[PDB]
């Protein structure tokens, strides 16, 4: 006679062994193909996924069979609503075949959609590549508009009707799994179930980031005043004053990210931004020794440093003995307590910078090892590149640098440069923070029907000129698809991390640098030999996935929920400086 | 004259725990008790140094091989999984306990999934019981006819072995040595 939850618990201690197997035979799997990309390791990744893949949705089943309202341990219960979630196997099996062809194909087109300008047809350049690359550094209206449209043209027509099918089956799907929409269901990641005054409803996101949104405009509108202006002095017959920008010219195929405006809108081109790549050249620093460095950083915080395993296993540098890897930034966790990192790295000081946010994610990985498989996980979709970041805000300090020989001692950063750098961390940082939350508003209002096919376009756009400032270039129709262009849209990938993601790497860089006891301005924080903010910062990221991420915050940061203090006080100088800058002219957008 | 245990070619897993008593007192804990390589060597209920001037009515070594992380369990008063469902030592235990990494011999490249271990168990280890039944664990109330199933689980487990592996999840053997007084 044993209850219900009794009997599910000894349910899931039989899932995590079983689980805990299987993923690190994967993981290796995957390891092997990764570090050595061989048609045979390609076989073989891919059936050991196949074995994951099968094994969890069997799991999943099972799962349902234990109801979910008659357990009490929310700890218990937590890991349990997380598995049983349905995956497209909640509905008609003809359905979800058809629902993975519409994908494969997307991608598919999505992967290899190539764009030929009227000119030199026999160009036709590939997205991945070619067009991108010139986007960058392009400075011809011409060019950039004809690179725009195309690929605008090209995938949208093949995209949008496949596009509608996809949202009905999704809709079939969340309405399935008592979800409203799939909106809805893409809302639920951030539920908590803690019930205990930290609870958390999909409904209270929205709210929530529109609300943050609101505070955040102000910043933004200066930003984009300052922007347009040095733009128009580029694009002197295009840009108008008293109104939005032309997309195209943001230097990405979106402007997800100003990021490439900066050789335009440098405030002070005279003063070099500080690049300490000479400076590790020719100090003969190797890649063993940039993450060796950062090693030092977590352990003088109290964090513990890396396992023999880690140096032994890993991957750090592309291999010199003519193994083909695809060489992207990625730390991974093996799940037997093997960790590991795979950035084949080359020497500059973006390297250093980016080894100390993928030695962040380690971190949080081993931080959690002690939870449960389910629960082995930051608190949601944020917390871990939002952990992996601030390693990096921290690594960048001048003041940090110098202390470990970065400079000259009193290097003395002048104004001129600190609002230099500040203005490029913006493009990139509050760059996207407009054009994220207004793409998942649109999709959410889609999903949830407030958006008619024959409207979407126009609704699109409407809602890019009103909230992101920015419009295009020729109307577009309801034959044209856009917002499927972007990849994370036409490869149904989740995209409000990144907002949220950005307002939680500054609440916490706040908390630890106040409790390091830094003065004077937040962007210069450097927590290096502070234990004090280590014990804190792993006070929280010891519990994983256990607790609601709303307890999780409210450890580290006094609150419980997002607040863009931090982000604004971050800015808070560059934002003086746009206010006077912008002192003569007219902040805001005219929508036509 | 026990060196031939501790240097066998291969261990029993730890739910088959291997008993061997010796009936010579020519070896000594000389060789043993100043060795570098064993990790562990905590001895209750005596003194290391004393063993030597010592001999004892029954002597009794178990031996078997579990996940590192799991050594902190054999050992009295302990209770984890490995101690409820696998090797309970009785508190009152005079005798010593002895461990050392395995990595190199136990896992192999791709995988030594040989070494196995118990999962469930309707009700714990009696100190030194040895339970080697496959029985299937019937955890629910619907009794289950000799398969997996619903709410019954086959109770063992293999141990996954990797030269990768983690520390704690790195696997080492162990060797207990019970001593009657
Ligand atoms: C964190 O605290 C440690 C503890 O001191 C700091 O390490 C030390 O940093 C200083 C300043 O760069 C270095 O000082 C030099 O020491 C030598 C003697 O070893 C002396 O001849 C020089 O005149 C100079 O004073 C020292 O090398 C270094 N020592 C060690 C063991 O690392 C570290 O800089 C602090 N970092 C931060 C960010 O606060
Ligand atoms: C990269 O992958 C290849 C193939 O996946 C590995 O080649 C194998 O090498 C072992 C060891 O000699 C042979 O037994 C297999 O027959 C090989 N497979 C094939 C089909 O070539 C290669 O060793 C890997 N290289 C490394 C170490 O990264
Ligand atoms: C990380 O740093 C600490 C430094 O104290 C290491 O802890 C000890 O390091 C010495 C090495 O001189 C060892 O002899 C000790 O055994 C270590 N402590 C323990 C509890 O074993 C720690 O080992 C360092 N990292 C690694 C991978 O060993
Ligand atoms: C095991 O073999 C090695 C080499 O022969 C030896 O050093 C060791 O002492 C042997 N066993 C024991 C129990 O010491």
């Amino acid at each position: 006679p044993s209850t219900i939850e009794e009997l599910a618990k000894t349910f899931l201690d039989k899932f995590n062994q079983e689980a805990e197997d299987l993923d690190h035979q994967r993981s290796l799997a995957a390891w092997n193909y990764n570090t050595n990309i061989t048609k045979e390791n390609t076989e073989k990744m891919n059936e050991a996924e196949a074995k994951w893949s099968a094994f969890y949705e069997e799991q999943s089943k099972l799962a349902k069979d234990y109801p979910l309202q008659e357990i009490q341990n929310f700890t218990l219960k937590r890991q349990l609503q997380a598995l049983q979630q349905s995956g497209s196997s909640a509905l008609s099996a003809n359905k979800r075949e058809q629902l993975n062809t519409i994908l494969n194909t997307m991608s598919t087109i999505y992967s290899t959609g190539k764009v030929c300008n009227p000119k030199k047809p026999q160009e036709c350049l590939l997205l991945e590549p070619g067009l991108d690359e010139i986007m960058a550094n392009s400075t011809d209206y011409s060019e950039r508009l004809w690179v725009w449209e195309g690929w605008r043209s090209e995938v949208g027509k093949q995209l949008r009707p496949l596009y509608e099918e996809y949202v009905v089956l999704k809709n079939e799907m969340a309405r399935a799994n008592n979800y409203e929409d799939y909106g809805d269901y893409w809302r639920g990641d951030y539920e908590a179930e803690g019930a205990d005054g930290y609870g958390y409803n999909r409904n209270q996101l929205i709210e929530d980031v529109e609300r943050t949104f609101a505070e955040i405009k102000p910043l933004y509108e200066h930003l984009h005043a300052y922007v347009r202006a040095k733009l128009m002095n580029t694009y002197p017959s295009y840009i108008s004053p008293t109104g939005c920008l032309p997309a195209h010219l943001l230097g990405d195929m979106w402007g997800r990210f100003w990021t490439n405006l900066y050789s335009l809108t440098v405030p002070f081109p005279e003063k070099p931004n500080i690049d300490v790549t000479d400076a590790m050249i020719n100090q003969n620093w190797n890649a063993v020794r940039i993450f060796k460095e950062a090693e030092k950083f977590f352990v003088s915080v109290g964090l513990p440093n890396m396992t023999q395993g880690f140096w032994e296993n890993s991957m750090l540098t592309e291999p010199t003995d003519g193994r083909k890897v695809v060489c992207h930034p990625t730390a991974w966790d093996l799940q037997k307590g093997d960790f590991r990192i795979k950035m084949c790295t080359k020497v500059t000081m973006d390297n250093f910078l980016t080894a100390h946010h993928e030695m962040g994610h380690i971190q949080y990985d081993m931080a959690y090892a002690m939870q449960p498989y389910l629960l082995r996980n930051g608190a949601n979709e944020g917390f871990h590149e939002a952990v992996g970041e601030i390693m990096s805000l921290s690594a960048s300090t001048p003041k940090h640098l110098k202390s470990i020989g970065l400079l000259p001692s009193d290097f003395r950063e002048d104004n001129e440069t600190e609002i230099n750098f500040l203005l490029k961390q913006a493009l990139t940082i509050v760059g996207t923070l407009p054009f994220t939350y207004m793409l998942e508003k649109w999709r959410w209002m889609v999903f949830k029907g407030e958006i008619p096919k024959d409207q979407w376009m126009k609704k699109w756009w409407e809602m890019k000129r009103e909230i992101v400032g920015v419009m295009e270039p020729v109307p577009h129709d309801e034959t044209y698809c856009d917002p499927a262009a972007l990849y994370h849209v036409s490869n149904d990938f989740s995209f409000i991390r990144y907002y949220t993601r950005t307002i939680y790497q500054f609440q916490f860089q706040e908390a630890l640098c106040q409790a390091a006891k830094h003065e004077g301005p937040l962007h210069k924080c450097d927590i290096s030999n502070s234990t004090e903010a280590g014990q804190k910062l792993l006070n929280m990221l010891r519990l994983g996935k256990s607790k609601p991420w709303t307890l999780a915050l409210e450890n580290v940061v006094g609150a419980r929920n997002m607040d863009v203090r931090p982000l604004l006080n971050y800015f808070e100088p560059l934002f003086g400086w746009l206010k006077d800058q912008n002192r003569n002219s007219f902040v805001g957008w005219n929508t036509d | 004259t026990f060196g031939e245990v501790f240097n066998a070619t291969t261990f029993a897993s730890v739910y088959a725990w291997n008993r061997k008593r010796i009936s010579n007192c020519v070896a000594d804990y000389s060789v043993l008790y100043n060795s570098t390589s064993f990790s562990t060597f905590k001895c209750y209920g005596v003194s290391p140094t004393k063993l030597n001037d010592l001999c004892f009515t029954n002597v009794y070594a178990d031996s078997f091989v579990v996940r590192g992380d799991e050594v902190r369990q054999i050992a009295p008063g302990q209770t984890g999984r490995i101690a409820d469902y696998n090797y309970k030592l009785p508190d009152d235990f005079t005798g010593c306990v002895i461990a050392w990494n395995s990595n190199n011999l136990d896992s192999k490249v791709g995988g030594n999934y040989n070494y196995l271990y118990r999962l469930f168990r309707k009700s714990n280890l009696k100190p030194f019981e040895r339970d080697i039944s496959t029985e299937i664990y019937q955890a629910g109330s619907t009794p289950c006819n000799g398969v997996e199933g619903f709410n019954c689980y086959f109770p063992l487990q293999s141990y996954g072995f990797h030269p990768t592996n983690g520390v704690g999840y790195q696997p080492y053997r162990v060797v207990v040595l019970s001593f009657e007084l």
